[PDB]
């Protein structure tokens, strides 16, 4: 029986060079970063835009 | 594709409920210790749980912990606290007299009543605000049947943010007598994990105590970042 | 009224338009980002059951202020286009020739309403420019600023009516800066259902005079940018020195902000390469790792049937400073009740290495140091 | 004339353009526009107001 | 008329798979997300090779400075 990972398997499997799978798991992380932003922008409630940068107050 | 893991791999804060079986069987000093000889199951469990909590707290800090004991029914000692000291205060004060069997219904009811499960608009990409997991250290037989639970309990297990980890201390691999019943009761615990995935462990009363510590360490892994049990290996030094 | 509460009253045939508009969370550059839908009315015979609402009022954030525009649909004719009312802003002249998405109204496309409102806001910008034309002083800047399309087409402007006496005018510029914030990392919010939104940095300029004197600038940052630079309250911006030349001010802020952003993101991607290599190599026994920033990792390893933990802490200067390794025992506690552990920071390392080389060198360090740490834990620690 | 159920008493974007286009095609620069807004005055729907 | 019209009757992570397949196809079957429950070896994947995908973006920032 096979086990399926929606975000790919999080380790170097048997018969693969981990030195070359480093970039594969990097691609997993990059895809998660970019995907989460697109999934978040579909949500209704938007987070406040926080505070502005002020110029250096003198005196 | 047979079994599928949909949840993201993110370090969400954990609410960890640790359940201890208090049976006359737990007072057996038959566990071998790597320093001197002999040790008790309950004292090894106390060292193990203290180490687990002290370690988890040093990671991210945001983690929350809880302590529960099992007798005739579950019983809540201290829980949903980020400070581990409270837990240790309740931990080093336990008696193991067994006057009745152990009820899973009561444990599921207490866990449901003390904390609620979260939900999100998108479970495959949006990381949850927290993850709920329960560790059960048990030794006495479950008596096999006890019916097939209820709809609310199946819904508790059905949640992808809820995890149930188990360690079973048994004589199935020592005696090989009633080994059918021992393996069947372990499989009874192994027929609930099929709601996503979860970790399961088996230990003989011969120990040594090492195999129990070496066991608790494996449960440190974050359930969302933790690979499937069958894939996890630690001897990465050949 | 929260949008999730309003979306239960609207006629189902109209839900997608308002859904797209709400989920976009803005139209222009907004700055404040506090978009809302307020007034919602039946717009049909009172006896029409279930979800039925189709009239509403939309609060569109623009420049520094908020426009209150009434929008009208008819539930029993969902295919038909809406109608608009621009509150007390009577002088507003929307050119119907530029509203291509309104001329070609298509209910089959949920984003249609958004495109319509967007074009309307672009025309409102043009209207504000039409008002600016009367000042001449500020057009002196506006023209030169429009000659930079990456700024001109990502720009908004607003002007207040004359003071009854003295006849002074208040004004605002707003700019979206063209820097690559795409590679900024993620972070978890309290609600989770909250959205940090489009990663943007907005530069707002406000004036007391109709001339280039007494100027108040502010720089607003997306929540992700606040998290990346360690909070807005710990960062300053050069104020306008004097004279009139925003065309010379904006390039400075763009270059400096790009410098700071690249400073952080280089470190972030190098830490991600490190954590990715370490996962690729030893993930079969991974305990935990910082999926949000890649500043921490915790692995569980076994040496000759004895378990131990390694915590890797990565400093801000990860490519430069060595990452702190911390070996921890599962069996030993110190006198203070803490678990016996030892940190290593001075060890074989070169900042020029890649993830794979560092992971292999770390495996070598493990094989060479684990017995020493175990002997030390037995010597100092207590079971 | 136009009926806008629950609406502000001021002619819309579309209405001004349409009224002027009708003024053009019908050659009547003395046209009028009768705008009616019916509305309800309480949550109970016990009181209604037609403002024209 | 409406009654006659009514009676007339008028799941992989695709982004991850397409990004993985487009990134260095030299790895051939390396593009996968299924494993044997027993051994840590790859199983075949059905996500197919055919889709356009959008927003292919940076894997790591390729820059090096000092000071």
């Amino acid at each position: 029986g096979g086990r399926h990972y929606y975000w790919g398997i999080p380790f170097c499997p048997a018969g693969v060079d981990p030195n070359q799978y480093t970039n594969v798991i990097l691609c997993q992380l990059e895809v998660y970063q970019k995907s989460l932003k697109m999934a978040q922008r579909q949500l209704v409630k938007k987070r406040g835009f926080g505070e502005p940068v002020l110029p250096r107050p003198p005196f | 594709s047979e079994v599928q893991i949909r949840t993201p791999r993110v370090n969400c804060p954990e609410k960890v409920i640790i359940c201890l079986d208090l049976s006359e069987e737990m007072s057996v000093p038959k566990l071998e210790s790597f320093n001197g000889s002999r040790t008790n199951a309950l004292n090894v469990s106390q060292k193990m749980v203290e180490m687990f909590v002290r370690t988890k707290h040093k990671i991210d800090k945001s983690h929350e912990f809880a302590l529960v004991v099992v007798n005739d029914d579950s019983a809540w000692l201290s829980g949903l606290t980020s400070d581990p000291r409270e837990l240790c205060s309740c931990l080093y004060d336990l008696e193991t007299a067994s006057c009745s069997t152990f009820n899973l219904e009561g444990l599921f009811s207490l866990i449901q009543q003390k904390t609620e499960l979260p939900v999100t608009e998108n479970v495959q990409t949006i990381p949850p605000p927290y993850v709920v997991r329960t560790i059960l250290v048990y030794s006495r037989p479950p008596c096999q049947p006890q019916f097939s639970l209820t709809e609310p309990m199946k819904k508790m297990f059905q949640c992808p943010y809820f995890f149930f980890d188990i360690v079973y201390i048994h004589n199935g691999t020592e005696e090989k007598e009633e080994d059918m019943s021992w393996k069947d009761m372990f499989a009874f615990m192994g027929s609930l994990d099929t709601k996503g995935a979860s970790y399961k462990y088996e230990v003989a009363l011969a120990g040594p105590a090492l195999e129990l510590h070496n066991c608790m360490a494996k449960l440190l892994a974050h359930p969302l970042q933790r690979p499937c049990q069958t894939h996890a290996s630690y001897s990465l030094l050949e | 009224m929260s949008p999730e509460i309003a979306l239960n009253r609207i006629s189902p045939m109209l839900s997608p338009f308002i859904s797209s508009v709400v989920r976009n969370g803005k139209v222009g550059l907004d700055a404040t980002n506090c978009l809302r839908i307020t007034d919602l009315k039946s717009g049909c015979t009172s006896l029409t059951p279930g979800p039925n609402c189709d009239r509403f009022k939309l609060h569109i954030p623009y420049a520094g202020e908020t426009l209150k525009w009434d929008i009208i649909f008819n539930a029993q004719y969902p295919e038909l286009p809406p109608d608009f009312i621009f509150g007390e802003d009577a002088e507003f002249l929307p050119d119907p020739s530029a509203l291509h998405n309104l001329a070609s109204w298509n209910p089959s496309n949920p984003e249609c309403l958004l495109l319509v409102v967007k074009e309307l806001v672009q025309q409102y910008h043009q209207f504000q420019c039409g008002r600016l034309r009367e000042s001449s002083r500020l057009m002196f800047e506006y023209q030169t600023l429009l000659e930079e399309p990456q700024y001109g087409e990502n720009m908004e402007i607003y002007a207040g009516k004359k003071n009854n006496w003295t006849g002074e005018f208040s004004a605002r510029f707003l700019l979206k800066l063209p820097v690559d914030f795409s590679n900024i990392p993620t972070y978890l919010l309290k609600d989770v259902n909250e959205d940090p939104g489009e990663d943007v940095a907005l530069l707002s300029v406000s004036f007391e005079d109709t001339e280039a004197t007494q100027v108040y600038p502010k720089l607003y940052l997306s929540p992700r940018i606040e998290h990346a630079l360690g909070g807005s309250s710990a960062l300053h911006i050069p104020a306008f020195p004097g004279g009139g030349c925003l065309i010379d001010y904006v390039p400075q802020v763009c270059h400096l902000l790009t410098n700071k952003v690249q400073y952080v993101i280089q470190g972030y991607h190098k830490r991600r390469e490190y954590i990715a290599a370490f996962l690729s190599h030893f993930g079969t026994g991974v305990v935990e790792y910082d999926a949000e920033g890649f500043t921490k990792l915790t692995l569980l390893l076994m040496w000759k049937d004895f378990c131990f933990l390694v915590h890797i802490d990565l400093p801000l200067f990860f490519p430069r400073d060595q990452p702190t390794l911390t070996f921890q025992s599962v069996y030993h506690f110190t006198n203070s009740g803490q678990l016996y552990s030892q940190a290593q920071k001075n060890y074989p390392y070169s900042p020029r290495w890649d993830g794979n080389e560092m992971a292999k060198r770390a495996k070598a360090y493990f094989k060479t140091f684990v017995p020493q740490f175990q002997e030390a834990a037995f010597a100092n620690g207590k079971l | 004339y136009k009926f806008r159920r629950h609406s502000d008493q001021i002619m819309t974007f579309r209405e001004q353009l349409l009224h002027r286009n009708l003024q053009t095609h019908l050659s009547s620069p003395e046209l009028v526009f009768l705008l009616l807004t019916p509305s309800i005055t309480t949550e109970s729907c016990s009181t209604h107001c037609l403002e024209h | 008329r409406r009654t006659q019209q009514a009676r007339a009757t008028g799941q992989e992570n695709i982004l991850l798979c397409q990004a993985l397949r487009t990134f260095f196809p030299e790895s051939e079957v390396l593009h996968s997300c299924v494993i044997s429950l027993k051994n840590r070896h790859i199983s075949p994947s059905g996500c197919n090779v055919n889709h356009h995908v959008d927003v292919v973006d940076q894997l790591t920032l390729m820059v090096e400075y000092v000071y």
